[PDB]
């Protein structure tokens, strides 16, 4: 993923 | 810290927390350890600017690919801007060098970003002087399965990507908080855990946090 929850 | 640290989790690790008797882990939490600090979202772009990250008071910070960096403090304004060098300069928003245009627009777009999209971790925590100095990321990576974060203040957090569990690691507490599944945030004294044991889920996860500690210690540059 590129980015958090 | 990270070799206190490192010794600190060779330590519950060779207590083989979750292979004896009866495991007492919640004998093992310790409130006074909360952590003051954790990442609380984050926005890797780094194959252009850089990684984006909240901390869980609302501040933002980005570590550019240039290894500068830019804090926001949570009143919104406030920056402070550290040189490839490690000078530390402060600012605010309204009120900076023409240099920083660039940087300050990135870093807006970076904040609206997770203010807009993505979920606050322990958002149910209240954390342990909102104009003190905050901690900035100091160094970063990813694994296949992790993203981990290392903090100026000492504290290390990994975040598991396929099961969203996350440990966040203070040298200075000697501690550790789990978030788990169910988002139920605990922190625990290391040397409790290995007083009292811990279920294999976690021991694991402290096992895997030995090996990116290593990682940090063998290219910190």
């Amino acid at each position: 993923p590129l980015h958090s929850t | 810290h990270l070799s206190d640290m490192l010794q600190q989790l060779h330590s519950v690790n060779a207590s083989k927390p979750s292979e004896r008797g009866l495991v007492r882990q919640e004998e093992a939490e310790d409130p006074a350890c909360i952590p003051i600090f954790w990442v609380s979202k984050w926005v890797d772009y780094s194959d252009k600017y850089g990684l984006g990250y909240q901390l869980c008071d609302n501040s933002v910070g980005v570590l550019f690919n240039d290894s500068t960096r830019l804090i926001l403090y949570n009143d919104g304004d406030s920056l402070q801007y550290i040189e490839r060098d490690g000078t530390e300069s402060y600012l605010t928003v309204s009120s900076h060098p023409n240099s920083l245009m660039k940087k300050i627009t990135l870093l807006k777009y970076f904040r609206n970003y997770m203010s807009e999209h993505l979920l606050k971790a322990g958002a149910n925590i209240t954390p342990r002087d909102e104009l003190a100095r905050l901690p900035y990321l100091r160094t970063w990576f990813r694994t296949r399965s992790a993203i981990i974060l290392h903090l100026s203040n000492g504290s290390v957090q990994i975040n598991f990507f396929q099961d969203h569990t996350k440990l966040i690691l203070c040298p200075l507490m000697a501690a550790v908080t789990y978030i788990d599944e169910k988002r139920d945030f605990r922190t625990y004294r290391l040397s409790l855990l290995e007083e009292y044991g811990c279920c294999k889920e976690l021991a694991s996860r402290l096992r895997y946090a030995r090996t990116m500690v290593d990682k940090l210690l063998s290219s910190r540059s």
